[PDB]
């Protein structure tokens, strides 16, 4: 079946450029297996159906889920916990995935955890591995994320300058953390709200910086062109940083980027270092992750608003096929500045960051 | 110089009557378009020609000097009202130029010339119900099998540039909806193209940049053309030209000349309009609208040192060559009207 | 036959980017039609076996060729000269096509012939029809070929500059001609002569240069980059300059062009005006020619000779295909000059000269 | 500071004599190609190392770097030599540094180290034989089905490269053959590649800028990556940099690791060598060789900033990251030898 299932997937390699994206994805709880703990089951409802769910919340939900599913792990009497315990992990991430492909967040968590387990000390106990790797656990979200926002943030706003008018581009629970502090701590400045279709994640910023009493301004991304003359900044939260230096995030990311640089505005990229890859994209094609098509017939200002289209027999009709694609690369000569927890670095400087970490010997 | 200094606006609604009424209709958008524009007004000079009598060229050019200068004021951005002004004047100081050669040249003012300005006007409507099928012709010099390409919005002038390949011709078309403004449209274009055998592909105006690296060309409908070669597209056009110059992508406008202008964009400001922010945010957000500036952006500009290649009625042109047309079709002193 | 081909010739619109470019050679006599006058025989062999073919002697042995043809014309006296006669002339180019693509040189003078037959009055007898054409081709080569040519060797040799050391690349005998004449007139220069694979064309600009005593460097074009450091102008004749200011010459005409620019060395265009064309293109592949592939085969430096070559069965090995274009098309930006006998304009202004000629 | 100021020419020959007999086989490139040269530069260390008696650790490092400054004026283009050499002087002062601190570390002067740097040298041998074999696998991730590839003669790293992802993904690929020097092999691995179920095409090296126009990717092998990320290459590589960077193509070099070396290309004169011009114009043709100035360089220097992706035995490195792999391998002392 999975091998069958594996020259399905071959076969997906076919003249259309999206063949080999999967767009294979499981939203109910039809036909799961019974190793599935029930904390994962809400985690990949909350993967599948929520959608300003930002790549870090992921990867702490995981984590504390995570922590419950080892908590109420039990290991055979005649095997210890290091031995089989990956196994039944491993068994609950290929559920996770089929709800919703891993970020990069959520994947490099997996890779450290998987590791710890490996190079536990076997001549301990049960309630000694599991108390231990809980904080493990729990100082990764420590350091890798909470106190990296909180370096991050605090050094953002470093170069905020008074009179500034800021520019961002669909909700990025980091970009909004920097605003609101910018607020509090007293520098005068406004923000550009950029949004795009097809679930218009940058009203949220939006309602966000509105209720802090922060001077906003909502344009559709077709307004990229006339909005940018205004704009002096423009602050990008990643869903990951690549090794040559490219930034990951989503749809119009690359665009942004573009259009600022053609008229001579800084790209500063705020994003954390856990979400660093030792992977790199030539183009926005080959690594992605796709939407619904159906999400862009509900042509209306709204989503859920059941209000038709043309396009609503788009899976009936041959030579008609809907897409959107979630994240795009930007090249690292668009990229000014990328703002990991060591300070504002090149963006060509992480594969290094990520070597530095490789230091546990 | 406008009417208003020649004509009272009861005698300009009395001796001309569809001046008047075009010009609400143009200030309330009841026409809207390059090409609906175009041809009311045309049809509005015309009915000018038939009900002005006069005695002199002179008296003659500065009256439809006067009301053009008012038609303009009207709703100026939709150039394609001057353009069809001075396209007729040249025509008259021609058409004069041409029979006071013939009564010199006869020998070794004259008001006759009414039903041949409206033989001539005419001769510019019949043109205009004749872009497209001239234009939907050069496609296959410039479309090729398995190639993909990319466009933006409704326009017809491309829908037919296309359509008339895949009768023979079989590639695939990717199309990035125009929103706001030109949603609707686009996705019906689409459905369109899918029936004559077109592999189309919808996305959303995000996505240009995502899948620029594997496109041959980019083909594009604008809404003027200006003096300097630039061109006014509907919104979110800059997104695939600025993609396409990253990606040393090819930029193609197919195009009918009456949208060409002579008008120099000194100002950018007042040429984009914005329309209503009810197409981006929808009113019941309260909140927001009441805390947050919305702003609906119509029009796009991008500069002509983007444009590779002009497919006119007239032929393919450089833009470098686009002067050469204006000289050829219009007059240099009726650039200000 | 092209009821059926003309089916066949559109079933090659496929995956393989060439798959439209045209690959049809009658290089033989067998089954040649009657319609065909020898002197067009003789010329269709020589389009087809012949390998250093400048485009403008093509297009004048086509229309000397071509006023054979009219003189021993003979009228059906049923009609008159104007009627039946581009139809024999139509008939002769279905030949003359099939024997090689036609150039742009000659194309636009078939084109311009046409006219010339439709508007001559009636009145004129056949014996005077024929003596009226034959003045103006005879016209036509002097006025747009020849004398173009005298004025762009001199007009092109008052920028060369003594000290210059210029680059020319696989003989265009226009560009020639200017060397030729640049050394006579006592300008102090070298010369560098990049040539290419498949026929080494540059090994008999070599020989020219050389037997007029001319310092020149002979080196491939995978050395540009070591080369270029040398150079000081650039001087390309073309196949034609279409009407974006782009460029239609063979094939590294390209990459002489932009390994100049990214070298700061300006690429000089010389090219007549009957070259030009409101033709169009965004790449090279679009309009374009082909040439043997077998011509790769040959791995030494020499064309037909006995070199076995390890790809001598790609007609027959399967997945395996050798190809090579002839014409490439360089945008402007790395052409600086076009130097016409209207002078030196700027490559963007050529369908202005197009539209110049067009008055009539 | 180098050998002969240690030992005389003659005792050279006795002490370790395959030196003497590799400076022969290195200047009349009997030994040429950077892998052939790397692999009989470490085995002749060993014999070196195992041949040479001494007492304190300096002397080694002072006197297997003069053997090595020799081994580089041999023929110093050929820059493998001193990578082996480079990497071993780090190799024993790390074996060095490590032991005497281990030995400190045990507490609370034996240059018996002989055997551990032969297995120290034969580890980075069997390294070498293993450089394709955990380089081929990275296509995978890279190379798809549909896509058009170009590269540009011999290079069997780059060869196996593609072969691999052929067995399982379909695509095409494009040669330029490297004439005048790489033509032999460049023809064999079409034909190779042609087995393996690759739509392959071989193409004068003219016929490079028409065909980018439609490329995906470009891939290229070097013969060696010199301190500033710069690349040494045979010859015609440029063209194909050039006409990528012209249309944004993506441009990808797989190489080992041996090659990347840190002398930087100070001046580029003295780095490119040139073969006989019996590879460009034929001896017969005696009026032209004589009246003639004929050159047939065989390599070519592409700058770093051209380069998108490096496919190393490590991994994939971005040009801007070289320099970490060379001080994580090297020792900036020995960048001179």
């Amino acid at each position: 079946d999975a091998n069958l299932q594996e020259k399905k997937i071959f076969e997906e390699k076919q003249v259309s450029i999206f063949s080999h994206l999967d767009w294979r994805r499981r939203r109910t709880t039809e036909n799961i297996p019974k190793d599935i703990h029930p904390a994962v089951i809400r985690l990949g409802l909350k993967l599948a159906n929520y959608k300003i769910f930002g790549s870090n919340q992921r990867c702490i939900d995981l984590l504390k889920t995570f922590k419950i599913v080892i908590q109420d792990y039990q290991t055979p009497y005649g095997t210890t916990l290091s031995r089989h315990l990956t196994t039944h992990i491993n068994s609950q991430i290929a559920y996770l995935v089929s709800t919703r492909p891993l970020s990069i967040s959520m994947g490099n968590a997996i890779r450290f955890l998987k590791l710890e387990i490996s190079v536990l000390d076997i001549d301990l106990t049960d309630d000694e591995g599991k108390e231990l790797l809980l904080e493990k656990i729990d100082s990764y979200i420590r350091d890798r994320i909470i106190i990296a926002g909180q370096v991050i943030v605090q050094a953002a706003t470093e170069k905020i300058q008074d009179g500034d008018v800021i520019l961002t581009y669909l909700h990025s629970s980091t970009v909004n953390d920097v605003l609101i502090h910018a607020k509090n701590v007293g520098k005068k400045f406004r923000v550009v709200v950029v949004d795009s279709r097809p679930e218009f994640e940058g009203r949220v910023c939006l309602k966000l910086l509105t209720e802090h009493g922060i001077e906003c301004t909502y344009v559709m991304i077709s307004a990229l062109s006339y909005i940018m003359q205004e704009v002096t900044k423009i602050f990008l939260g990643g869903h990951a940083m690549l090794s040559n230096g490219a930034l990951y995030s989503r749809a119009g990311t690359s665009l942004i980027s573009l259009l600022g640089h053609e008229s001579n505005v800084p790209v500063i990229a705020c994003c954390e270092s856990y979400k660093f890859t030792e992977r790199i994209q030539l183009d926005s094609l080959v690594y992605n992750e796709l939407a619904p098509g159906d999400q862009l017939v509900n042509m209306g200002v709204d989503d859920f608003e059941e209000k038709p289209g043309v396009l609503a027999n788009w899976k009936s009709v041959k030579n008609l096929k809907l897409l959107s694609l979630k994240y795009d690369v930007t090249p690292p000569r668009l990229i000014t500045v990328c703002v990991c927890e060591m300070g504002l670095l090149p963006s060509t400087s992480v594969p290094a960051i990520i070597n530095e970490f490789k230091q546990v010997y | 110089g406008p009417i208003s200094e020649f004509m009272s606006t009861i005698n300009v609604e009395h001796t001309y009557p569809a001046v008047s009424s075009l010009i609400a209709d143009l200030k309330s958008r009841k026409v809207q378009g390059p090409f609906a524009v175009a041809v009311e007004t045309a049809l509005v000079m015309r009915q000018v020609i038939s009900q002005t009598r006069w005695s002199t060229v002179d008296q003659l050019i500065d009256t439809v000097r006067a009301v053009g200068s008012t038609l303009v004021k009207a709703q100026p951005t939709e150039f394609s009202c001057g353009n069809i002004i001075r396209r007729i004047l040249r025509l008259i100081r021609e058409e004069y130029q041409e029979l006071l050669k013939t009564a010199d040249e006869n020998e070794k003012g004259g008001m006759d010339m009414r039903a041949v300005i409206i033989s001539g006007i005419q001769d510019v409507i019949d043109e205009l119900d004749k872009i497209n099928t001239d234009i939907e012709v050069q496609s296959m010099d410039h479309l090729h099998s398995n190639e993909i390409i990319l466009t933006q919005g409704c326009s017809k002038t491309v829908e037919a540039f296309l359509r008339f390949a895949a009768k023979k011709r079989k590639f695939s078309v990717i199309v990035a909806e125009g929103f706001p403004n030109n949603q609707k449209g686009s996705h019906a274009m689409a459905k369109r193209l899918a029936q004559a055998g077109i592999d189309t592909t919808v996305i959303s105006d995000a996505t240009i940049f995502a899948i620029m690296s594997r496109v041959n060309k980019v083909i594009l409908g604008t809404h003027a053309i200006l003096g300097n070669g630039g061109l006014v597209t509907y919104s979110g056009a800059q997104l695939v030209a600025q993609a396409a110059r990253h990606h040393a992508t090819p930029v193609v406008v197919c195009s009918g000349i009456y949208k060409l202008s002579p008008v120099y964009p000194y100002d950018l400001e007042s040429i984009i309009q914005l329309s209503s922010p009810d197409k981006i945010m929808s009113f019941n957000e309260g909140d927001l609208i009441s805390r947050a500036e919305i702003l609906n952006p119509y029009y796009d500009y991008i500069p002509p040192d983007l444009v590779d290649l002009f497919i006119t009625n007239l032929g393919g042109y450089p833009p470098s060559y686009l002067y050469r047309i204006m000289n050829d079709t219009y007059d240099a002193s009726d650039t200000i009207l």
